[PDB]
């Protein structure tokens, strides 16, 4: 299985419009080595997948959001399920490979009873936490707290990549314009404006936030290449017994 | 003759009121401290040290580098301490400041602070007091969520963090209290929520007030994420002082041990 | 190839898929600008892309992109195009289109629109015929409109009857009788059947021809009058009025009869001035009458299957006539090169109707270009997603050989090494088909796939050796990938012992009969014995890629893996059929035993159809379990997918909703008890 094989299909499995849906499976299917990937928990909280695959031969990690159960949005049960497969591949030296597509976390008052707060906080320590090689892809839509709860680059990041279809942001786009502009009351083109220079990579791009906009199509060969170099990662962090998880 | 003088002295009073003096009665009004006051209860007389007073926002959209937009401090008071002769580092967030939202100088100044306590081995207590993260700015701002989160965790087992929510809360500024050691609210006046009322009318249409969403009684009895809720600020403070007697400063340092009877 | 001529530098190319690619393939080759115009979800396509910019003319569905003619003139007029091509059905009967395009620059390539009119209307299209001096279908001339007059028909022309109505492309509206109740009742569901499709209940009935071969006839026609038939194309294979295979020098036909069946349709479209490429459609019997079927003034679907024989270029000219240049090449420069066979390989089901629509996206598609005397014509790629608003067609494959055996080897090897995942595909069919016995030697008919399967497609059927050579296979592979997982890297604080097994005892349950299996390796080689039978499978062991190619006893077998499983579970395409296998070590096997059997019971399904709509997908098989609340499939209707809930406990025996067709209400999606 050739490390730099092309991935066409994935060229255009991310629909246009924000409103569609698709199966991240077929993503890690697509980029995986022969399409073979062993998933945990496959029908608990299935709007976060978690599982093991193999890339040029080595264990890696996947952790990706699906954007069709309740839309790819976090909640309490994907937030630990997420938190401790990702802490299990640390304490292992197990790559750790992201795709992003989340809008951003549930809303609602059984979550926020439930302690969405903690969980949410499980899951950005255990990405934060991470001293073994993490790469990100950023498929679509990464707003609000999500974006860096999901391995950001300033989460000591290694490489962070976007699809030509990504689109960071502070928040909800028409949430900025109205939360912005409210003394302005003219949104018809501020709207526009503002969906032209802050729904594309290229503020987090020019920023640095991202290393690049790879195409689709590039995908796994870039991820294998970036295996190799991070092989050797080395960080050191200061002494203590244990950390503070908020368990 | 230079004005650098009087513009050093205008800039050190205007950064001392916060943004304005009308904005201060209006927080007194709410019945609510300022931060340097706060600041004032909680450290030893004639101890505090600041750093950063003039350290001003670089944003320069939607119109922000007019100078009516331009406050010194930008919305944060950081600095050090000593409760009870015992050092510490302490940050509160100005609500008078462009809501006490946070940009990429007030996220600057918190790593600041907190970099520098992880360096000499000091706890770090933090006052939230913020509406959330500050949209002008644009993902500066969700930058500087990041690296003080990424803070927490490198700092967690190192030295201890206290959390006191002082005010609202909202958007992904409630994960810094919920990635410290403890977490303390204020009664009636402190709140903690991901989303406000609004976004949960508009996705599930649930007819629910600030106060049961994100309230210190639900933080407290039915929720987990919030460890006491005290009275009012000075009750708050006093409390956090009498706290912050039991700790260590650090790991490296044994249990404290005191005068005993 | 000459590039001195200028027929038209900027050319709009109305169609999408495989034949939009083609026409812009062939504009490049004379350099020619193309407009390729594309709907808003096809904006991805390969034509879009290829050609030289787009205008995007609406939504997915065609007929409010590609039928509302106000997007396609606002991207003439964007473009500025000149000329413009209907392909295969699309807008070519449209007298409409024809005459909007007339009041614009552009210009309709094809034939004259009085011919398109002619051919619309079949009473009249045999009536020219006739008078084109044509062999006809006997029958009677005139439309019916009782039923005394149905019988009576059926009187003069006999039992056999094709009530038949007018227009239809790919001969639509053709029906069976043999009896005068069956006249009488037939002609009334076909009028019912008229008026439900196309309204003009213009029932041409005429006498049926049993046992017949579908022969087609290719005239070439310039502005001048001139007409030039090239060869012909034998279309004996076909089920549900839609050919599979296509083969273009016709084994029945010979060179005399081929010659006079060119002169006739040279002369039929002289007496029409046909200034484009047409089709007329033959039903030569056992005798060669061969009878006018239809007119198609369109290309023809399966038109590259000829080409490669004649080595002219059919686009090229029919750009040239449109320039209005008389015809170069005479009938003495018509030569037949070799044999030449197509396969149009479809996203549709095999198993299941002779070919049931399907939906999907594509994950790996790998055309067989490097093997020899193949070649692909296709417009999509890996990505590509089937869509309901348009016909469910994969590629077209030819192979050119210089008989027939070399041409039918060359299409089984193309086939076997043609990768298609994420949706099915009728590989199996056609695989079958040009390897059947009876399609080998020449003996076929319009009804090949009605007799050869009664009771429908199964897949091929192997025979003992094959069955042994597909365990081989199969045991070897699952060896060989037990053998790869026992190879790691260094540790150098635990090394890892290799174990040494030599020879692998397993068992295998294809289909119900359970086989014992001893295989062992050396180098590259797998000696592997079934229940006695020793056998040598050899190959590159590359478990990676899609196609394997092994070496069973010296035959070379080209094999694929769809999926594996840790449980044991492998499913191999082998000769085109995927069969499923479970592969277990002896003491597992053994020990399986003592697992207790886990049982789901699911028959007898029933619902009609309670709303109209099209049907998003189909949930049942014939042979389904229904309760109170089961959905035989999800209909949309004004945009709500109500769930149609059985209630009740029936029986099917077949099923009527396909994905992608609009079924009306109380239309009976599945037929039932």
């Amino acid at each position: 299985d050739p490390s730099d094989r092309l991935v066409p299909e994935l060229d255009t499995i991310v629909p246009l419009e924000s409103t569609k849906a698709y199966n991240m499976v077929d993503i890690i299917h697509s980029v995986v080595d022969e399409r073979e990937f062993f998933e945990i928990m496959p029908n608990y909280a299935k709007n976060i997948i978690v599982g093991f695959a193999r890339m040029n031969g080595r264990t890696v990690g996947i952790v990706g959001n699906q954007p069709k159960v309740a839309s790819g949005c976090l909640d309490i049960n994907s937030s630990v399920k997420g938190a401790r497969f990702v802490r299990f591949c640390d304490a292992f030296n197990i790559p750790l490979i992201t795709f992003v597509d989340v809008p951003g976390f549930l809303p609602g008052t059984a979550q926020e009873y439930g302690g969405i707060i903690r969980h949410g906080a499980k899951l950005l320590y255990a990405f934060a936490e991470a001293t073994v090689p993490k790469v990100t892809v950023i498929t679509r839509k990464a707003y609000g707290g999500a974006y860096y709860v999901m391995s950001s680059k300033h989460l000591c990041g290694d490489t962070n990549y976007a699809w030509p279809t990504a689109e960071i942001a502070v928040m909800g786009a028409k949430g900025a314009v109205e939360i912005i502009f409210k003394g302005h009351e003219n949104v018809e083109a501020a709207q526009a404006e503002y969906i032209e220079k802050f729904a594309n990579p290229f503020p987090a791009a020019v920023r640095g936030f991202v290393d690049d906009i790879i195409q689709p199509s590039s995908t796994r060969a870039r991820i294998c290449c970036d295996l190799d170099v991070l092989a050797s990662k080395k960080v050191q962090r200061p002494w203590r017994k244990h950390a503070n998880i908020p368990l | 003759a230079t004005s650098v003088n009087e513009r050093i002295e205008n800039k050190r009073r205007t950064a001392l009121l916060g943004g304005g003096q009308r904005r201060i009665d209006a927080q007194h009004k709410r019945g609510k401290l300022t931060a340097r006051e706060r600041i004032s209860l909680l450290l030893d007389p004639g101890s505090f040290v600041e750093s950063d007073m003039f350290v001003e926002h670089r944003c320069a959209d939607f119109g922000m580098a007019a100078d009516k937009n331009k406050f010194p401090g930008d919305s944060v008071v950081t600095g050090r301490g000593r409760i009870n002769g015992r050092l510490v580092y302490v940050f509160s967030q100005d609500f008078t400041v462009f809501g006490g939202s946070l940009s990429g100088a007030h996220a600057q100044k918190i790593c600041k602070i907190m970099d520098q306590a992880i360096t000499v081995g000091a706890p770090v207590i933090g006052l939230n007091d913020s509406g959330g993260a500050r949209i002008q700015e644009g993902v500066e701002s969700l930058a500087g969520y990041a690296d003080i989160f990424l803070r927490n965790v490198t700092a967690s087992g190192v030295i201890p963090q206290i959390s006191l929510i002082m005010g609202p809360c909202a958007g992904g500024a409630v994960y810094s209290p919920a990635l410290t050691d403890f977490t303390f609210m204020v009664k009636d006046t402190s709140y903690l929520f991901i989303t406000g009322p609004d976004v949960v009318k508009s996705v599930t249409n649930e007819d629910v007030t600030q106060e049961e969403l994100g309230g210190a009684k639900t933080h407290t009895t039915m929720s987990g994420v919030a460890h006491r809720a005290f009275e009012n600020d000075v009750d708050a403070l006093c409390n956090l002082r009498d706290f912050f007697n039991y700790l260590p400063l650090s790991s490296q340092d044994p249990a404290p041990v005191r005068e005993c009877h | 190839y000459d590039p001195n001529e200028k027929t038209f530098d900027k050319i709009l190319v109305a169609n999408r898929g495989e034949i939009a690619c083609r026409v812009i393939r062939t504009c490049k080759k004379m350099g020619i600008k193309t407009v390729a115009i594309h709907s808003d979800v096809d904006a991805s396509s390969v034509h879009v892309k290829m050609a030289d910019e787009a205008v995007c003319v609406g939504p997915a569905p065609t007929s409010k992109s590609y039928l509302n003619m106000d997007a396609i003139m606002e991207a003439i007029k964007k473009t500025r195009a000149q000329a413009v091509h209907p392909g295969y059905g699309f807008l070519s009967e449209n007298k409409e289109f024809a005459r909007c395009l007339a009041a614009e620059d552009v210009v309709f390539i094809g034939p004259d629109t009085h011919a398109i009119q002619a051919m619309g209307d079949k009473i009249e299209s045999k009536l020219l015929a006739k008078k084109a001096e044509v062999n006809t279908i006997p029958g009677f001339d005139g439309v019916v409109k009782d039923a005394e007059e149905a019988v009576r028909i059926a009187r003069e022309i006999g039992y056999p009857v094709m009530i038949k109505a007018s227009a239809g492309g790919g001969g639509k509206g053709m029906r069976i009788a043999w009896d005068d109740e069956e006249t009488r009742d037939g002609f009334r569901l076909s009028s019912q059947e008229a008026a439900s499709s196309f309204g003009d209940d213009r029932l041409l009935i005429e006498k049926f021809i049993d046992n017949p071969r579908h022969i087609e006839i290719q005239v070439l026609g310039d502005k001048h009058g001139n007409a030039l038939w090239l060869n012909e194309r034998e279309c004996s294979i076909q089920r549900r009025n839609q050919k599979v295979v296509e083969e273009a020098p016709s084994i029945f036909l010979d060179a005399e009869t081929r010659r006079a069946m060119g002169e006739q349709a040279v002369a039929l479209a002289r007496a029409v001035k046909y200034s484009s490429a047409g089709t007329v459609e033959f039903l030569v019997d056992s005798k060669k009458n061969f009878y006018f079927l239809e007119m198609n003034t369109r290309l023809q679907v399966e038109h590259p299957v000829t080409e490669c024989i004649t080595g002219l270029d059919l686009v090229q000219e029919m750009i040239r006539v449109a320039k209005g240049y008389p015809l170069r090449h005479k009938q003495a420069d018509i030569r037949i090169n070799g044999w030449a066979v197509e396969c149009r390989v479809y996203a549709e089901d095999p198993y299941k109707s002779f070919g049931l629509p399907s939906i999907g996206r594509l994950s790996q598609y790998q055309e067989p270009l490097h093997l020899p005397g193949v070649r692909v014509d296709s417009g999509i790629q890996p990505g590509s997603d089937i869509s309901i608003y348009y016909d469910p067609m994969i590629s077209k494959l030819i192979t050119y050989g210089s008989d027939r055996t070399e041409a039918l080897k060359r299409m089984a090897d193309a086939l076997d090494n043609y990768v298609i995942r994420g949706v099915t595909h009728n590989i199996a069919l056609l695989r079958e088909v040009i390897i059947n016995s009876r399609f080998v030697k020449g003996d076929i008919s319009t009804k090949f796939l009605s007799d050869v399967y009664p009771d429908g497609f199964k897949g091929h059927m192997l025979t003992k050796s094959e069955k042994n050579q597909l365990l081989a296979i199969a045991s070897s592979l699952f060896v060989a990938f037990q053998l790869r997982a026992q190879h790691f890297q260094e540790n150098s604080r635990m090394p890892v012992i290799k174990p040494d097994i030599a020879n692998w005892e397993l068992s295998v349950k294809l289909h119900d009969k359970v086989h014992t299996v001893v295989a062992s390796n050396n180098g590259s080689v797998f000696s592997v014995e079934v229940d006695g039978s020793k056998l040598n499978v050899t190959s590159t062991w590359n478990l990676a890629s899609p196609l394997l190619s092994v070496s069973v006893d010296g035959t070379q077998r080209t094999v694929q893996c769809l999926s594996r499983e840790a449980g044991g579970n492998m499913s191999i395409q082998f000769l085109g059929t995927v069969y499923k296998v479970n592969i277990l070590t002896r003491l597992a096997a053994e020990l399986n035993k003592f697992m207790l059997e886990k049982v789901t019971e699911d028959t007898s399904s029933v619902l009609r159809s309670p709303m109209p709509g099209v049907v998003v997908a189909v949930s049942v098989k014939p042979g389904d379990a229904v309760a109170e609340g089961q959905e035989i499939c999800v209909i949309e209707a004004m945009k709500m997918q109500n769930s149609m809930t059985a209630g009740k406990t029936g029986t099917v025996k077949s099923v009527h909703c396909q994905a992608g067709d609009t079924v009306g209400e109380g239309d009976l999606l599945v037929e039932l008890e």
